[PDB]
RNA sequence: UUCCCGGGCCUUGUACACACCGCCCGUCACGCCAUGGGAGCGGGCUCUACCCGAAGUCGCCGGGAGCCUACGGGCAGGCGCCGAGGGUAGGGCCCGUGACUGGGGCGAAGUCGUAACAAGGUAGCUGUACCGGAAGGUGCGGCUGGAUCCUUUCU
RNA sequence: GGCUAAUCCCCCAUGUGGACCCGCCCCUUGGGGUGUGUCCAAAGGGCUUUGCCCGCUUCCGGAUGGGCCCGCGUCCCAUCAGCUAGUUGGUGGGGUAAUGGCCCACCAAGGCGACGACGGGUAGCCGGUCUGAGAGGAUGGCCGGCCACAGGGGCACUGAGACACGGGCCCCACUCCUACGGGAGGCAGCAGUUAGGAAUCUUCCGCAAUGGGCGCAAGCCUGACGGAGCGACGCCGCUUGGAGGAAGAAGCCCUUCGGGGUGUAAACUCCUGAACCCGGGACGAAACCCCCGACGAGGGGACUGACGGUACCGGGGUAAUAGCGCCGGCCAACUCCGUGCCAGCAGCCGCGGUAAUACGGAGGGCGCGAGCGUUACCCGGAUUCACUGGGCGUAAAGGGCGUGUAGGCGGCCUGGGGCGUCCCAUGUGAAAGACCACGGCUCAACCGUGGGGGAGCGUGGGAUACGCUCAGGCUAGACGGUGGGAGAGGGUGGUGGAAUUCCCGGAGUAGCGGUGAAAUGCGCAGAUACCGGGAGGAACGCCGAUGGCGAAGGCAGCCACCUGGUCCACCCGUGACGCUGAGGCGCGAAAGCGUGGGGAGCAAACCGGAUUAGAUACCCGGGUAGUCCACGCCCUAAACGAUGCGCGCUAGGUCUCUGGGUCUCCUGGGGGCCGAAGCUAACGCGUUAAGCGCGCCGCCUGGGGAGUACGGCCGCAAGGC
């Protein structure tokens, strides 16, 4: 474009959109499970995937995932949601943080488990 | 009308090379000519000449390459390897002394124009001024 | 050597490469998500017109209608303007819930069509118009981004 | 209701001086001087009271702090385009420290807006901070500067100053008290509570230091502040040992059962000595005050420490926390086992249906290490909004075409100006931060001292090339003149022949028509085929082209009239009059709409016939709108060269339309085809550029959602932008 016309018109800056309203971006935001139901994924994979529907602190409805070998969730567990989607399950935005509330962390997780959320064995 | 006559003169001399001519003929003005002048001094081109055609004036512009070359492809380096404006009319650009860009480190030139007169890029910094950034040529 | 079957070579078009027993478009079904329209109802803002109007400053009265007086005046008090805010009537926008309703997008991939890609078996695309529930068909005109010199199913 | 003091209030005086009206002078907005008239002062207290101290009054100046005013700079939406009656200005008032429509009366009718007014959304601004090669983007916590606010809204009072956080009045919401009349309150001060939240501290110590308020001082106050506490929240420093110690133990892992690995790792030997105990123990503090002097200067002297029995120093002295992420590629680190499209992993491509270096454990390894990871958000990489630094034939992207407004841009020569531009000086650019140097804490973080830099803006001086401007000149651009062309360029009117249909007539008879084959249809009321005549509407064969014209849409018998564009020659006239063009305005195929005409042929819809697994679809018979004309709308398109306009420059060859020429040919202007250089992802383009350049306009920014929704504007509608 001219230089005339950058002059009258000008580059536009480009904007943002967000992966995550988890509103206000906060790191993190605490909710109550809704359904504690199990969902399967699309085309190249086969699963049963574990997920819960929260209502958020945010006034958000929401689909987290529930990471992990296996879960404590159910009903009206209260939950911290963190963020982050599962690619091959449509709709799910945000991951549940083991060992948080009312999520336990994973039982007997040897490797990496700060996430999982599962504390330090004693070696015996 | 010519919207640029020293961007047409800095053309008219690429062209020119491009298929090694031995002459151009730009339609002749003083500034034309004092550009001209820093040209040949500077060793870009053999030289130049005022000329009539068809009874108005003209500059001949003397072109000037490198020795003949071996393998496919003959053809010479060419001495002005690039020779392209800066300011222009609808972008004027006006350097201060200490903006004077230094083109090709050292091994090109830049042409500014100066109240002291046209210059090129030492001149004018030996001179202590800056000026209208005409052209760069290396 | 036309035809049937298999094959070789050159060329051409191709949206095919799990390579035409291919691909895609579309339809009905099932599930999920977001959104358009929307009667009606809930609250919020703002504009105009009119009415009410605290405090206070200012202006006028301050009178045998009160208080002080050195008779000059001062205070109380009174009235008015302005005025936060409230009420009435209407106009306009914003949020929330929302009967009824439109398509959309994903997703197991099942159903049904066979529109397009090969001249795709009626060349295609196209603006507009009519018909069709839709895929699409036809008219008129246009484009080449068209191969070449009985109507022939699905895989 | 009553008494009463003062540095409380008032009256007269004195008037240095000052305030106001009028005049005069200098000065120039209301600055300074001066004259006459008027008006205006004061407070007393302490002492060793015979003179000092603390104060009081008027004035002039200083210093500091502020008010007001102007230039410039300061986010998103134009799906916000018009806004405005104190509105814009004037005279005169009012108000104030002071200018002002700040407020009021009267008068005029203005003011602002595409250089974005008005509206809506978001937001305290800055020094700086983060990121970035830079330009740029993002941010504004703490520290410093400014603004604003003190539950919400209004208002003033008292003052030098407030329209006042811990002051006052009123309205509103809320909490509490309430003898139901009425009252009290305001942590966005320090702590602390509660709620919301993913989340953010002690109801600590001290007045010792610096700072502040009052006081003659002594002194009092100070949740400013100096400190300590809590939290790996950040940064920096530090420890978990150091030297020896096997061809190398045990265990655990891998194995080709030969061995390989963890691994000098351990054990063990020796040395040092975080923690801890004992002892000493701070700087930060010398002024205020005392002494001599003179309550000065000068000299000299003494009191005071929250932090803290802390830091630090001396002596003694124990081998004494390690975790976290990762090891498919990007990306540094691989093997075994379990699992079998499960369980799971996942940032992206992907991994998992029996050998999984991708899941889970283990061994081993890589990276960091009092941390290591995760999520969120900002910059980066992203030259992916491209100023630096991108694009539009086919990938997203040239507006359907023109005319031109605003604007952007502007040939050659000379002169004045010196606005842009450049140079010098100067002022400003606080401190902190950043940079450099030197220094203080054992180092560093942290801090101190000094130096440098710095865009921008003010003032003075200077330069004149370029851009601007004014003045004059030129003719190469542009326009004109004269003469000569070609042309389906446009509008109006007329007219000619071929053919179809129909009507009349003659002659003639058994079918015609139509298809792959048929059938519907038409024909004995005589069709088809043949001849003659008539009516009517639409379109113009051959010429005709690989042609021409137009800006595009688009334009085709012939004639005449009206009219646009354009090309060449002559080199005659003007003298830069130029290019482009947001908005506007006009044109704009086909279909479509309105009114009125026309209606031969064709024909959406429709009615029928064979096909044939159906049929509304491809074939056949019929057929209405429409196709045609007038006038008025519609404004789309593969409106395409999918290629905006103009100008200059960069080999040729070949065919062609149209001028000129001394006419193998040359020289203009169009249309084509191949190709130099060059360009392009390639295909291709290539003097008819997609090459080299300048000017201007339009447009693009992953695919769907979608040319959809909403809004607006246009339209009778369809529907368009
Ligand atoms: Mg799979
Ligand atoms: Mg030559
Ligand atoms: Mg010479
Ligand atoms: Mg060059
Ligand atoms: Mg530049
Ligand atoms: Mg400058
Ligand atoms: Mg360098
Ligand atoms: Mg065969
Ligand atoms: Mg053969
Ligand atoms: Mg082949
Ligand atoms: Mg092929
Ligand atoms: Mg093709
Ligand atoms: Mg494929
Ligand atoms: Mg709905
Ligand atoms: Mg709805
Ligand atoms: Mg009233
Ligand atoms: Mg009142
Ligand atoms: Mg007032
Ligand atoms: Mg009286
Ligand atoms: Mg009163
Ligand atoms: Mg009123
Ligand atoms: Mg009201
Ligand atoms: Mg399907
Ligand atoms: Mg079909
Ligand atoms: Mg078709
Ligand atoms: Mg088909
Ligand atoms: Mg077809
Ligand atoms: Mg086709
Ligand atoms: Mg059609
Ligand atoms: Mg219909
Ligand atoms: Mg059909
Ligand atoms: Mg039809
Ligand atoms: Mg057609
Ligand atoms: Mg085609
Ligand atoms: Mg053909
Ligand atoms: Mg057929
Ligand atoms: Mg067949
Ligand atoms: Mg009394
Ligand atoms: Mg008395
Ligand atoms: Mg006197
Ligand atoms: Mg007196
Ligand atoms: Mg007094
Ligand atoms: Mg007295
Ligand atoms: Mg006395
Ligand atoms: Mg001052
Ligand atoms: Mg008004
Ligand atoms: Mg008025
Ligand atoms: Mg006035
Ligand atoms: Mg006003
Ligand atoms: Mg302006
Ligand atoms: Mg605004
Ligand atoms: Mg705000
Ligand atoms: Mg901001
Ligand atoms: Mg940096
Ligand atoms: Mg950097
Ligand atoms: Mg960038
Ligand atoms: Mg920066
Ligand atoms: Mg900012
Ligand atoms: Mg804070
Ligand atoms: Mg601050
Ligand atoms: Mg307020
Ligand atoms: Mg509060
Ligand atoms: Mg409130
Ligand atoms: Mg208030
Ligand atoms: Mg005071
Ligand atoms: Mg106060
Ligand atoms: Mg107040
Ligand atoms: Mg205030
Ligand atoms: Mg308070
Ligand atoms: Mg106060
Ligand atoms: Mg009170
Ligand atoms: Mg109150
Ligand atoms: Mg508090
Ligand atoms: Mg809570
Ligand atoms: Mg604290
Ligand atoms: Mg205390
Ligand atoms: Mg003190
Ligand atoms: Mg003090
Ligand atoms: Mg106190
Ligand atoms: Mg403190
Ligand atoms: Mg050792
Ligand atoms: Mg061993
Ligand atoms: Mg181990
Ligand atoms: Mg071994
Ligand atoms: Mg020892
Ligand atoms: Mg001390
Ligand atoms: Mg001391
Ligand atoms: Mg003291
Ligand atoms: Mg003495
Ligand atoms: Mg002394
Ligand atoms: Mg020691
Ligand atoms: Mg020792
Ligand atoms: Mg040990
Ligand atoms: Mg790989
Ligand atoms: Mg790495
Ligand atoms: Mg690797
Ligand atoms: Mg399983
Ligand atoms: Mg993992
Ligand atoms: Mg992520
Ligand atoms: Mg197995
Ligand atoms: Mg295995
Ligand atoms: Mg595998
Ligand atoms: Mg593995
Ligand atoms: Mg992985
Ligand atoms: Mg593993
Ligand atoms: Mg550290
Ligand atoms: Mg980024
Ligand atoms: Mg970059
Ligand atoms: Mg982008
Ligand atoms: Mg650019
Ligand atoms: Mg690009
Ligand atoms: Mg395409
Ligand atoms: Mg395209
Ligand atoms: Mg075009
Ligand atoms: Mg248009
Ligand atoms: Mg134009
Ligand atoms: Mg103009
Ligand atoms: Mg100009
Ligand atoms: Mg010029
Ligand atoms: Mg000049
Ligand atoms: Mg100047
Ligand atoms: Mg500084
Ligand atoms: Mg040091
Ligand atoms: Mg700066
Ligand atoms: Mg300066
Ligand atoms: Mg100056
Ligand atoms: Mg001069
Ligand atoms: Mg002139
Ligand atoms: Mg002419
Ligand atoms: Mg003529
Ligand atoms: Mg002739
Ligand atoms: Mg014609
Ligand atoms: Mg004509
Ligand atoms: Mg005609
Ligand atoms: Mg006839
Ligand atoms: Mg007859
Ligand atoms: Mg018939
Ligand atoms: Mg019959
Ligand atoms: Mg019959
Ligand atoms: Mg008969
Ligand atoms: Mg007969
Ligand atoms: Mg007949
Ligand atoms: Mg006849
Ligand atoms: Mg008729
Ligand atoms: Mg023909
Ligand atoms: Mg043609
Ligand atoms: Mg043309
Ligand atoms: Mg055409
Ligand atoms: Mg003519
Ligand atoms: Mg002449
Ligand atoms: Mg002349
Ligand atoms: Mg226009
Ligand atoms: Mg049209
Ligand atoms: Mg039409
Ligand atoms: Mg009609
Ligand atoms: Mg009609
Ligand atoms: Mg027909
Ligand atoms: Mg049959
Ligand atoms: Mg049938
Ligand atoms: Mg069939
Ligand atoms: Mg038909
Ligand atoms: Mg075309
Ligand atoms: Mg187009
Ligand atoms: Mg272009
Ligand atoms: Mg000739
Ligand atoms: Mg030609
Ligand atoms: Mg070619
Ligand atoms: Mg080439
Ligand atoms: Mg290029
Ligand atoms: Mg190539
Ligand atoms: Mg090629
Ligand atoms: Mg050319
Ligand atoms: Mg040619
Ligand atoms: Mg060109
Ligand atoms: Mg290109
Ligand atoms: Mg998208
Ligand atoms: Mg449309
Ligand atoms: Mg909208
Ligand atoms: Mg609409
Ligand atoms: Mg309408
Ligand atoms: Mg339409
Ligand atoms: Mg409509």
């Amino acid at each position: 474009p001219t230089i005339n016309q950058l002059v009258r018109k000008g580059r536009e800056k480009v904007r943002k959109k967000s992966k995550v309203p988890a509103l206000k971006g906060a790191p993190f935001r605490r909710g109550v499970c809704t359904v504690v139901r199990t969902v399967t994924p699309k085309k190249p994979n086969s699963a049963l995937r574990k997920v819960a529907k929260v209502r958020l602190t945010s006034g958000y409805e929401v689909t987290a995932y529930i990471p992990g070998e296996g879960h404590n969730l159910q009903e009206h567990s209260v939950v911290l949601i963190r963020g982050g989607r599962v690619k091959d399950l449509l709709g799910v935005r945000y991951h549940i943080v083991r060992g948080v509330y009312d999520a336990a962390g994973v039982k007997d997780r040897k490797k990496s488990r700060s996430k999982y959320g599962t504390k330090k064995p004693k070696e015996a | 009308m010519l919207t640029d006559p020293i961007a047409d003169m800095l053309t008219r001399i690429r062209n020119a090379t491009r298929v090694y001519k031995e002459s151009t003929d730009v339609p002749a003005s003083r500034f034309k000519e004092e550009i001209l002048r820093i040209l040949a001094r500077e060793g870009f081109i053999k030289g130049y000449e005022r000329v009539d055609v068809d009874g108005k004036p003209y500059l001949r512009v003397y072109l000037k390459y490198g020795p003949r070359r071996q393998g496919p492809d003959p053809r010479p380096e060419q001495v002005i390897h690039h020779i392209r404006r800066i300011s222009k009319p609808g972008r004027r650009v006006y350097v201060g002394v200490k903006e004077i860009p230094r083109v090709r480190r050292g091994l090109g030139i830049a042409i500014l124009s100066t109240s002291k007169g046209v210059l090129t890029d030492r001149e004018a910094r030996k001179l202590g001024v800056g000026g209208e950034l005409i052209c760069e040529v290396w």
